[PDB]
């Protein structure tokens, strides 16, 4: 990612 | 039990598992092509049980008690003589009660399971041997009988309730950890397993479970209090409100321990991630409680400050590249914790404690909780949006005093918040702060600052660019460009790579305002990939992208050589994918003059978008580690285990997607390669039932593919290949997401294809895919608490409309017959909104082609019911039917059209207004179609009623007929709103009745006549001139 942008969600 | 002869053959067989190919492999088809039969089956089972109870080798009791499970299902166990159940049966559970090691307890446990069935003989041996076990002194015992417990949840509806709940709270305090896990693995597996109609029965036991969790703190057992929160998370998911009465004292528990700092991360995380699973399981419950919000906040907050331990410097992360230290466990899971909860409870709820907390965080003298402050709100941003966006000055009156702080890494964190804003606030936040936005960012980007830093700021410029206006971007662009030619010549690999993406995304959004940029940049960029593969590719990446912004006739300065840097690259695998897009961008920057280089770019697109299901039939224990990999799944069919390859799949789609652009651009000049796309890539597609993205992918390519061919026998042929296809996926075709995209090719199908693109049993395979949708849509909704607080059923419901419709229009009435054996199932719909919604758009679409009487008693009566529903949706849909039926229907109606009339008067008057100005303009277009099909034989008020309700400017079909029947009022001096009622539906793109207009005009002085355009201004004047 070349942008700001959120860390992805860790569930399941 | 068995014959010794059978015994030694068997032993010999198991033993030769372990061990050479030969002896081993010899052994393997001994059991699978001679042992595993229904002559030998029972015997085998037999063995396999016996060893598993008695063998003193480890080894040989194991594998058989693995080989047991394995083949008693597939037998399976029903289909077993009830002697040898019996003996099987008796010998497991000896030897579960004799002396085994853990392993192999825990091997029986799950051997025994597979006894225990619904239609198996009672097994009441079993049930007492558990309740004893659960009493046993050895640990091992009472743990394997909680796992049997786990695997058959059943038997706890068995046992008598006062032995269960017992059993179940000594299990929850027992000395052994182990115990514990598996007492409450067992007890949130009932939950997981049993319908809800059983759940009140073991429901009254949590608060002895959440009781019992102080006790992991006490002894210092944090690693099994993780496991314990990991089947409270289960739990959450399932029956969150069986938590409202103790809902505080588990906040408090995890606030606590996520506060103590010197436990491990995964106490930590997952207490945090308790927290976080009520937001998305009962987000009334949390907002009912300002407790959740302010611990949820607090303890986020904590976790965001735990960054670069022992390095107040930052040294480290000075030194590093632009990605995330993936040390920085809880940092990482608290931002996506907040970033969660933000997002399903809103800003209503948790601005005001964020921002009590934030206040105070930016002024702090530690630097740690100033960024933990700017990665807190960039969580919160979205989520929190519907309040945030009206508070942007103050945010940014907080936020960018932090730009210059000393520490940089306080400073990267204000990048990233003005980042991640000019995402979450856009277009606003681009049109209102551009003047505050920009020129913080811009100074950042000087080699004054720190690599890291300057690299931020260049990211942050591509998030506020993707949403600014040419127009805004253009006083700023020189200033933009001089500071990323710095970056450019950086010795680090990552700012260079960063300025090279910056500068393509600020040209994306510049357009035509970077033409005079171009000839700066564009040699800086032929000399890098002239010379490190993403700097090439991001260089690729970013030339195409100035050439879309500067268009083909400037583009044409380097495109030659541009050309044959991307040939040599190309025939030279992140790398692979900036190669793709960069040509696909020239297609879009040439146009027809990229035709010449199909024969260089389409080649390597077949190949991959013919990929096939690579899959590999698997073994249990085998998985979990082929899961380790990003680029593998593995999923259960039938029954057996399937590894498939995810990532091959991935790359088959994302080729298929390039091909489907070249065909969209390139239409007739795409024809060559629509047979081979269509036989070889499209249609296989729709059988590739392990990934559904293909499917989908194949059935987009279908339409587009016709349509090139048209454009240019055959297109007929593949036609009816491809329907039909389409059609049978109907049928079979378990996700709603990919029916929905098979209705809609079929629709765009037919689009292509024009009249009487069907067959007769065509007709009839798709009315009962229809129906069969239909069906399993009514299923899945009739399923929607006392322990719980769809637009996928909507979405696909809104498409089987249009390929009605569809089919309807191209048989040109003809499927009124196919479409009379689903009509049961339509009127069950009728009479749930999303249903009914349906039901009624059926209906207006059956009437459109007097044969109708069949029906007119069984619908209107619900119809007109739906006329005055609180619904605007059902007003719509009902409305539209009854004026559809004065249209088509005029005399099997009058009954009704006229009666209704009222009704529609009514309905007609929060009307104009944008959330129903579409029911009512339906309602408006109803009632002149009455007027219109009983034209004088009318009890006239009305039509001058009808008129208030103009303009029709949101539903194009019904100002289509409102305009019709206005051409067919008069004079007086209603003539400025005759007028002005026709300008507001052409200004608006809404809808001859000009022609009818211009005569009433006609009848008045050249003064009068002018004076009428006198409100109007000048861009709607300059459309009245060109309109009449």
């Amino acid at each position: 990612s070349a942008k700001i942008s959120k860390p992805l969600h860790i569930k399941t | 039990a068995l014959p010794e002869e059978v015994n030694r053959t068997l032993l010999q067989i198991v033993q030769a598992f372990a061990s050479d190919n030969q002896i081993r492999s010899v052994a393997e088809k001994a059991l699978s092509e001679e042992w595993i039969t229904e002559n030998n089956i029972e015997y085998l089972l037999t063995f396999l049980a016996e060893q598993a109870a008695f063998s003193q080798d480890t080894t040989v009791a194991a594998l058989s008690a693995v080989l047991f499970r394995k083949l008693a299902l597939k037998a399976p166990i029903t289909h077993i003589r009830k002697e040898v159940l019996a003996q099987i049966r008796s010998s497991l559970l000896k030897g579960f009660l004799s002396e085994r090691a853990d392993s192999i307890r825990h091997k029986l446990s799950d051997a025994i399971a597979e006894c225990v069935q619904d239609d198996l003989p009672a097994w009441p041996e079993l049930l007492q041997a558990l309740i004893e076990s659960l009493k046993s002194g050895n640990p091992n015992f009472r743990e394997s009988s909680f796992r049997i417990l786990t695997t058959v949840p059943y038997l706890i509806t068995a046992v008598d309730i006062n032995s269960i709940l017992p059993i179940f709270q000594s299990g929850f305090t027992d000395a052994s950890d182990n115990v514990k896990i598996a007492a409450v693995t067992a007890f949130v597996g009932y939950f997981k397993q049993l319908p809800k109609s059983e759940w009140s029965k073991l429901g009254i036991l949590l608060p002895s479970l959440l009781n019992s969790l102080p006790r992991f703190l006490d002894d210092g057992k944090d690693d099994a209090l993780a496991s314990v929160f990991e089947s409270l998370i289960e739990l959450v998911e399932l029956a969150p409100k069986l938590f409202k009465d103790m809902f505080d004292q588990i906040i408090q528990f995890t606030d606590m321990v996520i506060k103590n700092k010197d436990l491990e991360p995964p106490a930590r995380t997952t207490a945090l991630e308790l927290l976080t699973v009520f937001s998305e399981n009962a987000p009334q419950m949390c907002k009912s409680n300002q407790n959740y919000g302010q611990t949820l906040v607090m303890v986020t907050l904590i976790m965001m400050t735990e960054v670069s331990i022992d390095d107040d410097d930052a040294a480290e992360w000075i030194e590093s590249d632009d990605t995330d230290d993936e040390e920085e466990v809880t940092y990482d899971h608290a931002r996506q914790a907040l970033d969660r909860v933000a997002l399903k409870l809103g800003g209503e709820y948790l601005a005001a404690p964020l921002f009590q907390y934030l206040q105070q965080m930016i002024t702090s003298t530690e630097w740690r909780e100033r960024f933990a402050a700017m990665m807190a709100l960039s969580s919160a941003a979205e989520g929190c949006a519907d309040v945030l966006i009206g508070e942007i000055p103050k945010i940014l009156d907080m936020v960018i005093p932090l730009i210059n702080d000393p520490h940089p890494r306080v400073q990267y964190g204000c990048c990233n918040v003005l980042g991640q804003i000019s995402t979450d606030f856009s277009p606003f936040i681009q049109r209102t702060a551009h003047d505050r936005i920009l020129p913080a960012l811009i100074s950042k980007l000087t080699s004054e600052c720190t690599s890291r830093v300057q690299t931020h700021a260049a990211a942050a410029l591509v998030n506020f660019s993707e949403f600014a206006s040419k127009d805004i971007l253009e006083p700023y662009l020189d200033s933009l460009l001089t500071n990323l030619l710095v970056l450019l010549q950086s010795n680090k690999l990552y700012v260079q790579e960063q300025a090279l993406t910056t500068i393509a995304f600020i040209a994306e959004a510049a357009k035509n305002k970077f033409i005079k940029y171009y000839d700066t940049l564009m040699p800086l960029l032929l000399n890098v990939l002239k010379v490190n593969s993403v700097l090439k590719g991001k260089c690729m990446e970013c030339a195409t992208l100035i050439g879309f912004a500067v268009g083909k006739e400037k583009f044409h300065e380097h495109s030659q050589e541009l050309i044959s840097i991307l040939v040599a690259l190309q025939n030279s695998d992140a790398l692979r994918s900036y190669l793709e897009q960069s040509w696909s961008r020239i297609c879009r920057i040439l146009g027809d003059d990229f035709v010449p280089l199909l024969p260089i770019v389409i080649p390597p697109l077949l190949i991959t978008a013919k990929a096939t299901q690579d899959v590999g039939l698997i073994e249990e224990e085998e998985a979990a580690n082929f899961q380790q990999y990003p680029d593998w799944d593995v999923v259960q069919v039938q029954g057996k285990h399937i590894a498939i390859h995810t990532s091959v799949l991935d790359d088959k789609v994302s080729a298929m997607e390039l091909l489907q652009s070249y065909a969209t651009l390139l239409r007739g000049q795409f024809a060559v390669y629509v047979k081979e796309v269509m036989e070889e890539i499209a249609l296989p597609s729709l059988d590739f039932y392990l990934h559904d993205g293909v499917r989908a992918a194949g059935a987009t390519l279908i339409p587009i593919l016709l349509s090139c061919l048209l454009a240019a026998e055959e297109l007929v042929l593949l036609w009816h290949k491809a329907s039909s296809k389409l059609i049978g996926g109907l049928m079979s075709e378990p996700m709603p997401e990919i029916t929905q995209v098979y209705h809609n090719s079929l629709v765009n199908g037919i689009k292509v294809m024009g009249d009487n693109c069907l067959s007769e049993d065509q007709l009839a395979a798709f009315t009962k895919g229809v129906s069969a949708n239909l069906t399993d849509t009514y299923e899945r909704m009739q399923d929607r608490d006392e322990y719980n607080e769809d637009f996928t059923d909507e979405d696909l419901l809104d498409e089987i409309n249009k390929s009605i419709a569809a089919v309807l229009k191209t048989t040109n009435g003809h499927y009124l017959k196919n479409l009379e054996n689903i009509w049961p199932m339509i009127n069950t719909f009728l009479l749930e909104p999303i249903l009914v919604i349906f039901a009624l758009v059926v209906i207006g679409d059956l009437i459109q082609y007097e044969q109708t009487a069949s029906m007119k008693n069984a619908f209107i009566p619900k119809v007109t019911e739906c006329l005055i529903s609180p619904d605007a949706r059902i007003r719509q849909a009902a409305s539209y039917i009854i004026g559809v039926c004065a249209q088509y229907a005029p005399s099997t109606y009058a009954d009704v059209c006229i009666p209704t009339l009222d009704t529609l008067v009514q309905i007609v008057d929060g009307s104009k207004l944008e959330e129903n100005r579409s029911s009512t303009e339906n309602a408006s277009a109803a009632i002149a179609k009455i007027l219109y099909a009983y034209n004088s034989n009318i009890p006239d008020t009305y039509t001058a009623n009808w008129f208030k309700t103009l303009p029709t400017i949101t539903d194009k079909e019904a100002a289509s007929f409102n305009y019709q029947f206005l051409s067919q009022v008069c004079a007086q001096s209603n003539i400025s709103a005759v007028v002005d009622s026709v300008i507001q539906a052409l200004n608006e793109r809404s809808l001859t009745v000009i022609s009818s207009v211009k005569k009433l005009l006609g009848f008045l002085p050249s003064s009068d006549a002018m004076a009428i355009f006198n409100r109007y201004p000048a861009d709607i004047m300059e459309k009245v001139h060109k309109w009449f």
